[PDB]
């Protein structure tokens, strides 16, 4: 589980 | 005072005298118990037939709504002219009959559907063997067992005996149970499988983590009961899988409730086990039980693995699903608010993937059609009524955006299908991404370790107009047009019309974009299949009503019907000029044409008998080329009679001579088919 950066 | 602990007990008197009993009563006149047998070995009939043979546990474990055998030995042979006794099951320190925690079991002649009772099925010397049946709504937990013999001076009761303590679990095999699951292979994987697989990685690089659920390991059943004790969950609600699963989502995480698992994402995991090191649920739960304090540490998948164990252990069918690109809505507005990127104003986030649980149950608190899989999540993300817990949210309610039905459906929807809203704050909306969130949702396949794409259960396909309409509905559940639909006189075996009505009371001309979803539902309210999906456009002239009749043909649903099945319809329409959304859902029972079968004459398996099949034309139309079939493997070779026409509401009779050639409890089945009405049936049991 990782937070993904907004594209 | 509250009765919320399975571990607590009361002290049931062994000599419950009443009134001022004179000195020198001779209680020898009455039965006493010399021994009780529960036949509780894991090779024996009770545990094998109740699918409990696998638990590492020496006590009886049974499932509710299903009978099991016990044997009581008395001091003299039981005589119902003089003797009266009853079995008792008791849970908690404050048992109450009106609360389901003191359960008196009468000795009855015949067991009755869904009621507690015990039937004598064998007598020998001083013993009687009983078939005991429990209510399918019974409380789940560990019960104390007593035998109570009634006397004119009061009750004489067996003393406390932990060797006969009896666990009663949820029963996916019992059709009267809220957790009934009518598919054996599905029951094997979602109840009895104690290992599994959890998917992670990325949409295009998908990884597999094995997990040991271990729901049958020594100590685990007892731990799950202890979890519910620690929640102070009132015992009287522990027969309700909605309450059990909602308590589970709160108690498996340590926030708020002193639950099982502390979450951590900080890459250090001081003074604990790092989330990636766990390989199963057993070491977590057992350490929680022994230390009576939260375990460190977990993340999404560990929460779901431990939650899966809890559910399956108790008998609630359960699986773990993985959502890739799982949104986290911080402000409960059902969209991703991305401020332009300004990381201080922007509070929402998206996970590369997230894990949670589905639990199978009916939803008697929701309208018909929303049972089946319920999303439940124990990973702490947002408060639900002041606690870190989530669900049950009906996956079917989420799919059509009916997020008004409890619990926490707007949140789960936002997790799977929220849009990205790019915003610039200043002294303004700049972009909208409608496909980023929830690219793929999977769960372990049955009978194998591969994926099952189950995205379509949560959302319509991206780009389809239905996906948009369900989301606009979802946002509306948080212009002077009325919309309604009625199903025009629907008879099983015939086509019928779905009449959607718009009433425009304004002076404006509107355009409507809409879809409709027609479904088969079990009568308990669990959904089975969508059999017709249409999207359609219509113009709405001012000051006018307007019907749009949708033809639903017999072939569209006849291939998927089940006994007592109802029909469930979704209609959602957007007034385009106004962006307003009108959404309705309704269920309806099909009219079922009858075929009565009588037998005139004796039904001995040597001579001739006459089978009278009767059919009545249920329609206002003329049936033509009415074929009628009779089947009955022991009574008749298969036969057919034709009728060129049955006028409206007319009745035909067909007499068949039969010579039965087998004795016993055989059965006759009748069928009718015509040019229009077809495949309506009747049946009759006959002894020979
Ligand atoms: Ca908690
Ligand atoms: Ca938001
Ligand atoms: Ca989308």
């Amino acid at each position: 589980x990782l937070i993904l950066p907004w594209p | 005072p509250p009765n919320n602990s399975n571990a607590a007990e009361d002290d049931l008197p062994t000599v419950e005298l009443q009134g001022v009993v004179p000195r020198g009563v001779n209680l020898q006149e009455f039965l006493n118990v010399t021994s009780v047998h529960l036949f509780k070995e894991r090779w024996d009939t009770n545990k094998v037939d109740h699918h409990t043979d696998k638990y590492e546990n020496n006590k009886l474990i049974v499932r509710r709504g299903q009978s099991f055998y016990v044997q009581i030995d008395f001091s003299r042979p039981y005589d119902p002219r003089r003797d009266l006794f009853r079995v008792e099951y008791v849970i908690g320190r404050y048992p109450q009959e009106n609360k389901g925690t003191y359960i008196p079991v009468p000795i009855v002649s015949e067991l009755q559907s869904g009621k507690w009772g015990a039937k004598i099925v064998m007598r020998e010397d001083r013993s009687v063997r009983l078939s005991i049946q429990s209510s399918p709504k019974c409380i789940v937990g560990k019960f104390r067992m007593y035998v109570a013999v009634w006397t004119p001076y009061g009750v004489l009761r067996t003393s406390r005996n932990p060797e006969t303590d009896t666990y009663i679990l949820f029963n996916p095999w019992c059709e009267d149970d809220a957790v009934y699951l009518d598919n054996e292979k599905e029951r094997e994987e979602y109840v009895l499988n104690d290992i599994g697989v959890i998917f992670y990685g990325e949409v295009n690089d998908i990884k597999t983590r094995s997990w040991s659920y271990g729901q049958f390991e020594d100590g685990i059943l007892d731990t799950c009961l202890y979890v519910m004790d620690r929640a102070q969950m009132d015992l009287s609600g522990r027969g309700n899988p909605i309450k059990v699963s909602r308590v589970g989502s709160a108690m498996v995480n340590a926030k708020d409730d002193e639950g099982v698992l502390v979450g951590s994402w900080d890459n250090i995991y001081a003074y604990g086990v790092p989330p990636s090191a766990w390989t199963g649920s057993v070491d977590i739960l057992l350490e929680y039980r022994s230390s009576e304090n939260p375990v460190r540490y977990g993340q999404c998948w560990v929460f779901a693995g431990v939650f899966n164990t809890f559910l399956r252990c108790l008998g609630i069918p359960a699986r773990i699903v993985t959502n890739y690109f799982s949104a986290h809505d911080n402000d409960a507005n059902l969209q991703m608010d991305i401020f332009l990127v300004n990381s201080k104003l922007t509070k929402d986030s998206v996970w590369n993937y997230h894990c949670w649980n589905e639990a199978w149950m009916t939803r008697p608190d929701l309208p018909v059609g929303f049972g089946g899989w319920q999303a439940v999540d124990s990973t702490p993300q947002e408060n639900s009524d002041g606690m870190y817990r989530c669900g049950p949210a009906s996956v079917q309610a989420i799919k059509h955006g009916h997020v008004c039905f409890q619990f926490d459906a707007p949140f789960v929807f936002a997790e799977v299908n929220s849009d990205l809203i790019y915003i610039t704050a200043k002294k303004v909306v700049e972009n909208v991404d409608a496909t980023h969130i929830g690219k793929l949702i999977v769960t372990k396949q049955i009978g194998g370790d591969g994926m099952m794409d189950i995205t379509d259960t949560y959302k319509f396909q991206e780009g389809q107009e239905e996906e948009r309409l369900a989301l606009e509905t979802a946002l509306m559940y948080g212009s002077n047009v009325d919309m309604d639909f009625e199903v025009e006189n629907a008879v099983l075996g015939k086509d019928f019309k779905l009449s959607i009505t718009f009433r425009n009371n304004s002076h404006n001309r509107y355009t409507i974009t809409a879809y409709l979803s027609a479904n088969i539902t079990f009568y308990t309210g669990v959904p089975k299949a969508e059999f017709k999906k249409e999207t359609f456009d219509v113009t709405l002239e001012p000051l006018s009503f307007k019907k749009e009749a949708v033809l639903i043909q017999a072939g569209e649903y006849m291939g998927q019907l089940l006994e007592q099945a109802s029909l469930h319809f979704f209609v959602t329409a957007r007034i385009n000029e106004t962006r307003d959304v009108l959404a309705k859902q309704k269920s309806t029972v099909l009219t079922i044409p009858e075929i009565i079968i009588k037998v005139r004459g004796t039904q001995v398996v040597g001579s001739d008998m006459t089978v009278i099949v009767e059919f009545t034309n249920p329609l206002k139309e003329t049936l033509r080329n009415v074929w009628v079939h009779l089947d009955g493997p022991g009574v008749t070779r298969p036969m057919k009679k034709m009728f060129r026409e049955i006028r409206p509401n007319s009745t035909v009779q067909w007499e068949e001579v039969c010579r039965p050639w087998v004795s016993g409890h055989r059965k006759l089945i009748a069928s009718m088919s015509s040019d229009s009405l077809r495949h309506v049936y009747g049946e009759l049991d006959v002894q020979i």
